[PDB]
Protein backbone atom coordinates (compact mmCIF):
# COMPACT_ATOMS: atom_id res chain seq x y z
CA UNK A 1 0.00 0.00 0.00
CA UNK A 2 3.04 2.28 0.18
CA UNK A 3 3.91 1.55 -3.44
CA UNK A 4 0.40 2.71 -4.15
CA UNK A 5 1.00 6.03 -2.37
CA UNK A 6 4.08 6.78 -4.42
CA UNK A 7 2.67 5.73 -7.75
CA UNK A 8 -0.31 7.96 -7.08
CA UNK A 9 2.04 10.79 -6.00
CA UNK A 10 3.90 10.64 -9.30
CA UNK A 11 0.64 10.97 -11.29
CA UNK A 12 -0.24 14.20 -9.62
CA UNK A 13 3.36 15.27 -9.80
CA UNK A 14 3.34 14.83 -13.56
CA UNK A 15 -0.09 16.32 -13.89
CA UNK A 16 1.02 19.39 -12.02
CA UNK A 17 4.25 19.46 -14.00
CA UNK A 18 2.28 19.37 -17.22
CA UNK A 19 -0.12 21.97 -16.06
CA UNK A 20 2.63 24.34 -14.96
CA UNK A 21 4.73 24.19 -18.10
CA UNK A 22 1.59 24.27 -20.27
CA UNK A 23 0.25 27.22 -18.39
CA UNK A 24 3.66 28.83 -18.45
CA UNK A 25 3.70 28.92 -22.18
CA UNK A 26 0.39 30.78 -22.58
CA UNK A 27 1.39 33.33 -20.03
CA UNK A 28 4.92 33.83 -21.22
CA UNK A 29 4.13 33.74 -24.91
CA UNK A 30 1.44 36.34 -24.67
CA UNK A 31 3.95 38.85 -23.37
CA UNK A 32 6.10 38.11 -26.35
CA UNK A 33 3.06 38.49 -28.58
CA UNK A 34 2.44 41.80 -26.98
CA UNK A 35 5.89 43.37 -26.72
CA UNK A 36 7.04 42.52 -30.24
CA UNK A 37 4.11 44.34 -31.55
CA UNK A 38 4.81 47.05 -29.02
CA UNK A 39 8.27 47.83 -30.32
CA UNK A 40 6.91 47.95 -33.83
CA UNK A 41 4.36 50.63 -33.02
CA UNK A 42 7.06 52.83 -31.42
CA UNK A 43 8.97 52.74 -34.63
CA UNK A 44 6.00 52.94 -37.11
CA UNK A 45 5.07 56.56 -36.49
CA UNK A 46 8.53 58.11 -36.38
CA UNK A 47 10.26 56.38 -39.18
CA UNK A 48 10.67 59.01 -41.86
CA UNK A 49 14.08 60.01 -40.67
CA UNK A 50 15.86 56.77 -41.43
CA UNK A 51 14.75 56.82 -45.06
CA UNK A 52 15.47 60.53 -45.38
CA UNK A 53 18.97 59.98 -44.03
CA UNK A 54 19.73 56.93 -46.09
CA UNK A 55 18.50 58.66 -49.23
CA UNK A 56 20.84 61.52 -48.60
CA UNK A 57 23.88 59.29 -48.32
CA UNK A 58 23.25 57.22 -51.42
CA UNK A 59 21.79 59.96 -53.62
CA UNK A 60 24.83 61.96 -54.80
CA UNK B 1 1.83 -32.28 43.89
CA UNK B 2 4.51 -29.71 44.78
CA UNK B 3 6.95 -31.95 42.86
CA UNK B 4 4.92 -31.57 39.67
CA UNK B 5 4.54 -27.92 40.59
CA UNK B 6 8.23 -27.24 40.11
CA UNK B 7 8.14 -28.73 36.61
CA UNK B 8 5.06 -26.69 35.71
CA UNK B 9 6.54 -23.52 37.10
CA UNK B 10 9.80 -24.02 35.19
CA UNK B 11 8.10 -24.81 31.90
CA UNK B 12 5.88 -21.75 32.09
CA UNK B 13 8.73 -19.36 32.94
CA UNK B 14 10.60 -20.71 29.92
CA UNK B 15 7.49 -20.45 27.78
CA UNK B 16 7.19 -16.74 28.44
CA UNK B 17 10.78 -16.14 27.42
CA UNK B 18 10.11 -17.85 24.09
CA UNK B 19 6.85 -15.85 23.51
CA UNK B 20 8.40 -12.48 24.32
CA UNK B 21 11.34 -13.54 22.10
CA UNK B 22 8.85 -14.43 19.38
CA UNK B 23 7.32 -10.98 19.67
CA UNK B 24 10.82 -9.36 19.32
CA UNK B 25 11.68 -11.52 16.29
CA UNK B 26 8.46 -10.23 14.82
CA UNK B 27 8.89 -6.65 16.09
CA UNK B 28 12.05 -6.11 14.23
CA UNK B 29 10.31 -7.36 11.02
CA UNK B 30 7.38 -5.11 11.63
CA UNK B 31 9.65 -2.11 12.27
CA UNK B 32 12.06 -2.99 9.42
CA UNK B 33 9.15 -2.76 6.97
CA UNK B 34 8.16 0.63 8.37
CA UNK B 35 11.75 1.89 7.96
CA UNK B 36 12.13 0.47 4.47
CA UNK B 37 8.75 2.01 3.48
CA UNK B 38 9.76 5.48 4.70
CA UNK B 39 12.77 5.30 2.42
CA UNK B 40 10.54 4.45 -0.55
CA UNK B 41 8.02 7.20 -0.28
CA UNK B 42 10.68 9.89 0.42
CA UNK B 43 13.09 8.81 -2.28
CA UNK B 44 10.24 9.20 -4.75
CA UNK B 45 9.43 12.62 -3.43
CA UNK B 46 13.00 13.53 -4.30
CA UNK B 47 13.24 12.41 -7.90
CA UNK B 48 9.88 13.76 -8.82
CA UNK B 49 10.64 17.09 -7.13
CA UNK B 50 13.62 17.55 -9.41
CA UNK B 51 11.38 16.68 -12.37
CA UNK B 52 9.31 19.66 -11.36
CA UNK B 53 11.62 22.48 -10.61
CA UNK B 54 13.91 21.79 -13.49
CA UNK B 55 10.94 21.34 -15.73
CA UNK B 56 9.66 24.79 -15.05
CA UNK B 57 13.02 26.45 -15.25
CA UNK B 58 13.84 25.26 -18.74
CA UNK B 59 10.32 26.13 -19.71
CA UNK B 60 10.86 29.68 -18.52
CA UNK B 61 14.39 29.65 -19.99
CA UNK B 62 13.00 28.50 -23.32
Amino acid sequence: EAEAKAKALEAQYRERERAETEALLARYRERAEAEAKAVREKAMARLDEAVALVLKEVLP
Amino acid sequence: SKLEAILSQEVEAEIQALLQEAEAKAEAVKREAEEKAKALLQARERALEAQYRAALRRAESA
